[PDB]
């Protein structure tokens, strides 16, 4: 599909150092919009992104309310996660959360998603009939029946249909002019000597929006698939990304060597060669 | 298991000599969360640098972006310095321009 | 807005 929406959880507990820190980031595709730090001064949802401003105070106390009960709420799971796990008080642990919305070119909702983990590994999560879970073990399986015993999941099933999707076309309307436009990335072709006998031909993506690219190098046509150095996508910090495909080519066969770019801003897909 | 960080160093414009920029230092693809971030100008820390709210991506490794302005010129030397718990001592990563 | 707090 073309959008969604997504909350990232974060909570750390740090034996000795305080009370476990509770982050919560909200995201519409690859713009953040929302922020809540249980460290900050004067805890508080705050606006990341201008068209959320315009959202009224009853939109920020709500979320406020769920941020900072959020906050007791993990530090009382950290404890229960750290006794499944029969661990020692004296260790620092981490429980992230992921949930949200995808809807297709038509608006719909193609799916819901709702995952937790707990240092870094899958815990437990939603499964894609919004009805029932998958536990990653003995100790998940205790979350799992207190959330039946709760009826969590018809509770999730209900926001992820209807607030989620809800929530989401608001943004997407009031965000139109910069969640709606693809921006194409600029291109080119860099050259660089490794040897007298070889070089780096690298391919460059710059300025594009959203994250989604794909970048190849070719040789007379055929996919370098195992032979292409492809770095990370990265932010620019303007709210577009970067990113660059390198293939080590023999001095001379440069010619043979086509960079291919896909991405939805653009017309139609780039092919580029070097151009010396 | 606690994984590493990813490091790259680079600007938010082409690097322009004389040109006020970004110089940005991303890291990504770490866990646990603590991480210690600085930008250096010629081996000494800058000052004000910010940085982005916590995340992480579908694998659940964090990811943060810290950056500041700053321009160029050919002969200053700029750095990103990072300290994580999987490592023995802090990274220091070379600002490249064709990086 | 964001889903209702629950303990694990």
């Amino acid at each position: 599909g073309s959008h969604s929406m997504r909350y990232f959880y974060t909570a750390m507990s740090r034996p000795g150092r305080g009370e476990p820190r509770f982050i919560a980031v909200g995201y519409v595709d690859d713009t953040q919009f929302v922020r809540f730090d249980s460290d900050a001064a004067s805890p508080r949802t705050e606006p990341r992104p201008p068209w959320i401003e315009q959202e009224g105070p009853e939109y920020w106390d709500r979320n406020t309310q769920i941020f900072k009960t959020n906050t007791q709420t993990y530090r009382e799971s950290l404890r229960n996660l750290r006794g499944y796990y029969n661990q020692s008080e004296a260790g620092s642990h981490i429980i992230q959360r992921m949930y949200g919305c995808d809807l297709g070119p038509d608006g719909r909702l193609l799916r819901g998603h709702d995952q937790s983990a707990y240092d870094g590994k899958d815990y437990i999560a939603l499964n894609e009939d919004l009805s029932s879970w998958t536990a990653a073990d003995t100790a998940a399986q205790i979350t799992q029946r207190k959330w039946e015993a709760a009826r969590v999941a018809e509770q999730l099933r209900a926001y992820l249909e209807g607030l989620c999707v809800e929530w989401l076309r608001r943004y997407l309307e009031n965000g139109k002019e910069t969640l709606q436009r693809a921006d194409p990335p600029k291109t080119h072709v860099t050259h660089h000597p490794v040897s007298d006998h070889e070089a780096t031909l690298r391919c460059w993506a710059l300025g594009f929006y959203p994250a989604e690219i794909t970048l190849t190098w070719q040789r007379d046509g055929e996919d370098q698939t195992q032979d292409t150095e492809l770095v990370e996508t990265r932010p620019a910090g303007d709210r577009t990304f970067q990113k660059w495909a390198a293939v080590v080519v023999p001095s001379g066969e440069e010619q043979r060597y086509t960079c291919h770019v896909q991405h939805e801003g653009l017309p139609k897909p780039l092919t580029l060669r070097w151009e010396p | 298991i606690q994984r590493t960080p990813k490091i790259q160093v680079y600007s938010r414009h082409p690097a322009e000599n004389g040109k006020s920029n970004f110089l940005n230092c991303y890291v990504s693809g770490f866990h646990p969360s603590d991480i210690e971030v600085d930008l250096l100008k010629n081996g000494e820390r800058i000052e004000k640098v910010e940085h982005s709210d916590l995340s992480f991506s579908k694998d659940w490794s964090f990811y943060l972006l810290y950056y500041t302005e700053f321009t160029p010129t050919e002969k200053d030397e700029y750095a990103c310095r990072v300290n994580h718990v999987t490592l023995s001592q802090p990274k220091i990563v070379k600002w490249d321009r064709d990086m | 807005v964001p889903l209702r707090p629950m303990t694990y």
